[PDB]
C-alpha cells in the first residue's frame, strides 16, 4: 500500500487541495474527516496550533491523502535526473568489480586465470556498476568460452575455435557469432557490424551495442516496486 | 516578507534578485522573478542576466 | 436541514437576475460568478462549524454542566532541561520540530518541540517543552527517559527530563462516560433497599450487605473481611444510614450469622519421603482460604472441596476424608461461613 | 473567514496605491466584514447548546425541557442552579423534608425537626412505666411523623411536604409559637 | 445565534460599502450592488434561521442521548377472544402459540394470532386465550363482534367471540406525552415519593393510567391497560417495576381499576330518509366507541355530553336521538374507569 | 453434556491398568475437572466406597449412566 502526503503551503485551504488531487473540491470533507482535523483546518503559524496541536495543523505540517498512488504510470519527465541515474544503475544491476586490470586479460583474452576480483581502496570489495556493469558482463561473456561454464551451457562465445584462415568468411563467421552473443545478453537491444578489416595475421572489427533506454529502465524498475525484489534474475 | 509588484520592480530595477508569493500555483506557492545580477546595466544582456 | 454549495450559489444567481436584468452573464470565471461561488463556500464552511459544534453539544452539552469532564485523548508533553558547557557565545537558535529521543530500548518514543525557542547569550541552561509524536498513554515516560537530542549543537553538556510525564490520556469512549452519569444519577437515590445496600457498602470497611424487609422495619445484616461487624463499624453504619432510611420507618442493624466450620482432614499421599510439618501447613492454609474466600450466600459444596484439595497437587495427593464433614452446609442469604479450627492429618 | 483565500486570485486583495478611495477594496472589505462577523457569530454559537454555558433563549429551551420555568427578574446563572438542584433533589427522608422546608421558608437559621412517635412505643421490658413511652395506638404508630416549624408559614407548605414525604406516611404539622416570639421571650414582673 | 434581519444586514452592508468609497452611490431598487448585496444578506439570513432550527433540533437530541430515554414507538393491538364448544371437553386439548384468529368482516380484515399456549381443562365450557393482532397501529382496534373465525380448524369449536372493542392499538408516540413522561422522570429521581411510585407504575409501556390510593402504612396502585383490565403478567410486571422505587418497609398492592362495562341502544331519526343504511349506522357506532373509550380514570359520564358528540355528526341530517339503555349519568370513583360494551344504533 | 461426561467416565476407568485401586475422590476430581464452574456439585447412585485391586486384578467400566439436574 501507499498514499500521497501533502504538505500544507502558504496560506492554502482544503478546497484548493481536494481540487489539486481528486480534482473537485467535494472531497474536502472527507480529507478533514480521515485527517482528524478541528474548524481552523490550516493554521497561520504554530502559535495557533499550542491551542490544540492534536486536532490543528500549521503551516509545514503533512496531511495525508488516501488515494492509491503507484509508482508506475508515473510520467518520467516528473522524475529528477539523478533519481533517473539511480534508477537506471539499479535497473543495469551492481556486481564485483572482475575486469580490472584491462591490459592482462586483454593480452591473454582466451586463456584461463585471466581475471580477478580487486578492492575499491576503501578496504572494501570492488564494484561496478550501470555501464561499468554493463562492460564487465559484456566482456566476461565474449571471452567466456560456449559450455565450459558449469550450470550454463549456453552462456560464452565460440570464438577461441574461430582462429581461421584470413579471409572474409572467416570474418563474417567472427560477425555472426560476436551478433549472437551479443544478442545472447537481454539487456542488448540490439547490435551490428560497424567496420572491419584484415592485416594478415590480425584481425580487427567494432560493433555498436545499444542498450535498453532510459524509459525502459525507469518502467523496469519503478514496477518492481510492486514485488520490492529490487534485483536481477535474468 | 511579501513584496508588493513595485517593490518588486524597485529590487530588480536595482539588480537584486527576488521572491514573489503566489497563489494556487501546481507546485509551489512561490516562484522567482528574475535571474539578474548586481551589475545594473540591463543594456548589457550577458553582464545583466 | 443544512444547505449546501450548488443549492446557495443556484439560489445567489437567481436571487441576482430577480433583482436586476443588467446582469445576465454568469459562466464560469466570471467575476460575480467567482464573488457568489466564494460567498457560498464560506456559508458552507459555517455550515459544517455549526454542525460540529451541534454534534458536540448533543453528546456533552447536558452531561458538562454536572462537572463530569469527558477524557479527550492528549499527546504526552513536559519540560526537559539543556544544559551547556558554558555561557553561551551567540543567540543559539532552535526550529520548531527539533526532534529529543531516549537511549533505550524501553521507551522508542520520540519528542519534539512545537514551537521556536532562543537561548539569550547570557544563559547557561534553558528549558523547553517538548510534545510525544503519539497520543496514547505510550508517551507518559519516567524521570530520566529523554536524555538526547537528535539535531543539537556540539555546546549541549546534557539533555534531561526532570520530571515523568502523565498528561499522556487514552480517548474515554461515550457508553463509559454514560455509565459515569448513570451510576452518579442512581447513587442520588434514597430511602429504598437499594439505595440503603448501596449507602451501606460506600462504608470503607463494609464488604457485604444484605437488607431483609418487613413492614415496619428495616434489618440490615453487614459484616468485614473475617465475617465480623464491630460495634464501632455498626455506629458508622447506622450514622451513615440516618440519611439513608425512609420517614416513620425503623432501621436496625447486626451482625452477619457467621458459621465457623471446623474441617479435621485425613490426606492420603503417595511420596512417604516428602511427608512433612510444611505440606501440612501449605494444604491447611489452602483449606482456610477456601473457607474464608466464600461469601454470605455461597453454600459450602463438599465435593468442591474436594476437589481443590485434591488439585494441590494430582498425582502426590492419593485420597482426602472428613470426619466433621458428612453433608454439604447449607446457609441462608444472611449466614456466611468462615474458617474454624482446621487439622490435617498426613497418611 | 477564508473569504479573501478562496476568492478569485486576480482580483486585488489590497487598497491600491493610486487611489485611496478604490470601490474594489470597499466592496471585498465589507463582504469580508460580514464574513467574520458571521464566522465570530457561529463560533459563539456552542455556547448555546450546552447545558453549563447556556443563555436567556436556549437556556429558557432547557429549563422548558426540565420542567423548570423561569421567575420573575430570574438571572440565567440563578435559574442554571436551581435547574440543577432540582434535578439532583434527595426525597424520602426526613432531611429532604427539612431542607424542602428551609429552602421554601426563607433562610437556614430557623429550628426544624421532625418528630418520630415510633421511637417512643411502650415495649413491656425496656420502657421505663412512668417514662416518655406511651401505648401503641393510632398516633404512636409506625409510618407516622410530626414536623415541628419554629416559623409562620402558609398553609401551602404542607403540599410542598407531601411532594417530598414518601407515600403512605401520615403527616403532621406543629407551629411552635416561643420561636417567633418578638426578643426575648421571658415576661417580668 | 442572535437572529438578526434581512434589513440590517444589508443597511450595514451599504453603509460599509459607502464609507469605503464615495464613487459608489446608486443603491437604488434594480441595482446591481443592491442585488448582490441582497441576495447575499438574504443567505446569511436563511443561515442564521437554519442554524436556529438546528440548535432547537440539537437541545432535543441531547436530551434523548444524555439520559437514553427513547421514543416509544407504535404499539400493536391486543385483546382476548372468547371460544365454547358444542358440550365440555374430555381431552385436555393443547393450543400452540402462533394459532391464527381472523374475521369474516370485511370491513376489518386484520389478523390475530396467540403468543402464548393455552390448555383448556376436561368438563370445560369455555376457554379466554388473549391474542396480539400481527399488524402494529391502530388497525387492530377492531369493534367487539368482529372476530368470529379461528383458523385452528379443530372439530370441537362452537364459535367465537371476542367480548369487547379493541383498544389498545395506536401510533407513535405524541411529543407531547415524550415531554410529560420525561417530566415524571425528572420528578421521579427522588425514589420513594407518590409520583415516583406513579410513574414507576407508568414505567411499563403497556399501562395506560395510575391511581396511586395512600392509606397510613399501605398504599394500593390502582392500575389497567388501554383496554381497562390488569393481567397478572401486567401486574407481575409492574410490581418488578414498583420494586425499584417503592418506599422500603411500606406495604404495597396492586389491583385492577373498577372497570365499568357501558352498553349503549341508541334511536336516532334522521331527516333526510335516503341516507339510511349500515354507512351511517357503522358511523354512528364508531364515534359512540370512540367517545366511551377515550373517558379517563374518574371521567363521570353524561348522558348530554354524549347526546351532543352524537348530534354534532351532522345537525342537519340527525333530527333526534333517544337511549333505550341509559336515562341518568353515572358517576365514576376516582378508582374507576368506564369502557363500551356492546354498541347498537337503530335507524329511524 | 450427558454423553461428554459419561464418554470422561469410560475413558477414565477404561485407562486403569492392573493392580490400579479405583478411588472415588479421584473419579469426583476427573469429572469435576470438566468445567468446574458449569459443575455444581457431583453425587453416584451406586458407589460409596473405594475399590481394592489384587495383584492380578483390573477394573473396566460396566454400565455407565448419568442424570443431569
Amino acid at each position: 500500500m501507499r498514499f500521497k502526503k501533502h504538505v500544507v503551503q502558504h496560506e492554502e485551504t482544503m478546497q484548493a487541495i481536494a481540487q489539486r488531487y481528486y480534482g473537485d473540491v467535494s472531497y474536502w470533507i472527507d480529507l478533514v474527516e480521515h485527517n482528524n482535523l478541528k474548524y481552523p483546518y490550516l493554521v497561520e503559524t504554530d502559535e495557533e496550533k499550542m491551542k490544540d496541536p492534536e486536532r490543528l495543523a500549521s503551516t509545514g505540517d503533512t496531511l495525508i491523502i488516501p488515494i492509491e498512488s503507484d509508482l508506475t504510470d508515473v510520467s518520467a519527465k516528473e522524475i529528477n535526473s539523478r533519481d533517473k541515474d539511480v534508477l537506471v544503475e539499479l535497473a543495469l544491476g551492481r556486481d564485483l568489480n572482475i575486469t580490472a586490470d584491462e591490459k592482462y586479460f586483454n593480452e591473454h583474452g582466451t586463456s584461463d586465470n585471466i581475471l580477478a576480483f580487486s578492492t575499491n581502496g576503501n578496504g572494501d570489495l570492488d564494484t561496478v556498476k550501470g555501464i561499468d556493469n554493463m562492460k564487465q558482463q559484456l566482456q566476461a561473456r565474449l571471452l567466456t568460452p560456449r559450455g565450459s561454464l558449469m550450470l550454463h551451457p549456453n552462456y560464452g562465445s565460440d570464438l577461441h575455435n574461430l582462429f581461421g584462415l584470413n579471409i572474409p568468411e572467416q570474418a563474417t563467421l567472427i560477425e555472426m557469432e560476436v551478433l549472437r552473443t551479443l544478442t545472447s545478453d537481454n539487456r542488448v537491444k540490439s547490435a551490428n557490424l560497424i567496420d572491419w578489416k584484415i592485416q594478415g595475421n590480425v584481425y580487427s572489427g567494432q560493433f555498436s551495442v545499444e542498450i535498453k533506454s532510459v524509459e525502459e529502465s525507469i518502467n523496469f524498475v519503478l514496477g518492481q516496486d510492486e514485488e520490492g525484489i529490487f534485483a536481477l534474475f535474468e | 516578507q511579501i513584496y508588493e509588484s513595485i517593490d518588486l520592480d524597485e529590487l530588480n530595477e536595482n539588480g537584486i534578485i527576488s521572491i514573489e508569493f503566489v497563489r494556487n500555483r501546481t507546485n509551489t506557492f512561490f516562484r522567482i522573478v528574475d535571474d539578474v545580477t548586481t551589475f545594473n546595466d540591463k543594456s548589457d544582456p550577458v553582464k545583466a542576466e | 436541514k443544512t444547505r449546501k454549495l450548488t443549492n446557495i450559489l443556484s439560489k445567489l444567481i437567481d436571487k441576482t437576475m430577480a433583482g436586476t436584468s443588467k446582469i445576465t452573464d454568469f459562466t464560469p470565471g466570471s467575476a460575480s460568478r467567482s464573488l457568489l461561488e466564494a460567498v457560498s463556500l464560506e456559508i458552507e464552511q459555517f455550515y459544517i462549524l455549526t454542525k460540529e459544534n451541534i454534534d458536540w453539544g448533543i453528546q456533552e452539552g447536558i452531561i458538562e454542566a454536572f462537572d463530569f469532564q469527558k477524557r479527550q485523548s492528549k499527546r504526552a508533553y513536559g519540560d526537559v532541561t539543556i544544559q551547556f558547557y558554558q555561557p553561551l557565545d551567540m543567540r543559539m537558535y532552535i526550529p520548531a520540530g527539533t526532534t529529543f529521543t531516549s537511549t533505550r530500548q524501553e521507551y522508542p518514543q520520540q519528542f519534539e518541540t512545537l514551537v521556536d525557542y532562543y537561548a539569550e547569550p547570557d544563559s547557561t541552561e534553558i528549558v523547553v517543552e517538548v510534545y510525544c509524536k503519539e497520543t496514547g498513554v505510550a508517551g507518559n515516560v519516567p524521570e530520566g527517559t529523554i536524555n538526547t537530542i537528535a539535531s543539537g549543537s556540539s555546546l549541549i553538556r546534557s539533555v534531561n527530563n526532570e520530571y515523568s510525564f502523565n498528561t499522556g490520556t487514552k480517548e474515554e469512549s461515550q457508553e463509559d462516560f454514560k455509565r459515569r452519569f448513570h451510576s452518579f444519577v442512581e447513587s442520588r437515590g434514597r430511602a429504598t433497599n437499594k439505595s440503603v445496600r448501596y449507602g451501606a457498602l460506600q462504608i470503607p470497611d463494609v464488604e457485604g450487605v444484605y437488607v431483609y424487609e418487613e413492614t415496619g422495619h428495616i434489618t440490615v445484616f453487614a459484616h468485614d473481611r473475617n465475617g465480623n461487624l464491630s460495634d464501632t463499624l455498626k455506629e458508622d453504619i447506622i450514622d451513615a444510614l440516618q440519611d439513608y432510611r425512609p420517614s416513620g420507618i425503623m432501621l436496625d442493624v447486626t451482625g452477619v450469622e457467621k458459621e465457623e466450620v471446623n474441617v479435621s482432614a485425613t490426606v492420603t499421599i503417595s511420596n512417604k519421603s516428602r511427608i512433612g510439618d510444611t505440606l501440612q501447613k501449605h494444604i491447611e492454609s489452602v483449606i482456610r482460604s477456601y473457607l474464608n474466600n466464600l461469601k454470605t450466600s455461597d453454600d459450602l459444596i463438599i465435593t468442591d472441596l474436594i476437589q481443590a484439595i485434591m488439585n494441590i497437587d494430582d498425582v502426590l495427593i492419593y485420597d482426602v476424608s472428613f470426619d466433621n464433614l458428612d453433608e454439604n452446609i447449607i446457609v441462608p442469604p444472611q449466614g456466611i461461613i468462615r474458617a474454624g479450627e482446621i487439622k490435617v492429618e498426613l497418611k | 473567514a477564508n473569504f479573501l483565500k478562496n476568492l478569485h486570485p486576480l482580483l486585488r486583495r489590497d487598497r491600491n496605491k493610486k487611489d485611496n478611495q478604490d470601490p474594489n477594496f470597499a466592496l471585498i472589505d465589507a463582504l469580508n466584514e460580514e464574513m467574520n462577523q458571521v464566522e465570530k457569530d457561529a463560533i459563539e454559537s456552542k455556547l448555546q447548546s450546552s447545558l453549563k454555558t447556556s443563555t436567556s433563549e436556549y437556556l429558557d429551551k432547557f429549563g422548558d425541557w426540565f420542567g423548570v420555568y423561569r421567575k420573575t427578574d430570574e438571572k440565567d446563572d440563578v435559574y442554571r442552579a436551581r435547574i440543577i438542584k432540582y434535578l439532583l433533589l434527595k426525597r424520602g427522608t426526613n432531611n429532604a423534608i427539612i431542607d424542602a422546608i428551609k429552602d421554601y421558608l426563607g433562610r437556614d437559621d430557623i429550628d426544624v425537626s421532625v418528630y418520630e412517635p415510633f421511637t417512643n412505643i411502650f415495649y413491656t421490658n425496656k420502657s421505663h412505666l412512668n417514662g416518655e413511652d406511651h401505648l401503641m395506638g393510632y398516633y404512636y404508630r409506625f409510618a407516622v411523623i410530626n414536623v415541628s416549624i419554629g416559623d409562620y408559614f402558609p398553609v401551602e407548605i404542607i403540599d410542598v411536604i407531601n411532594e417530598f414525604k414518601p407515600a403512605g406516611v401520615t403527616l403532621y404539622v406543629t407551629y411552635d409559637g416561643a420561636s417567633t416570639i418578638r426578643g426575648g421571650a421571658i415576661i417580668k414582673w
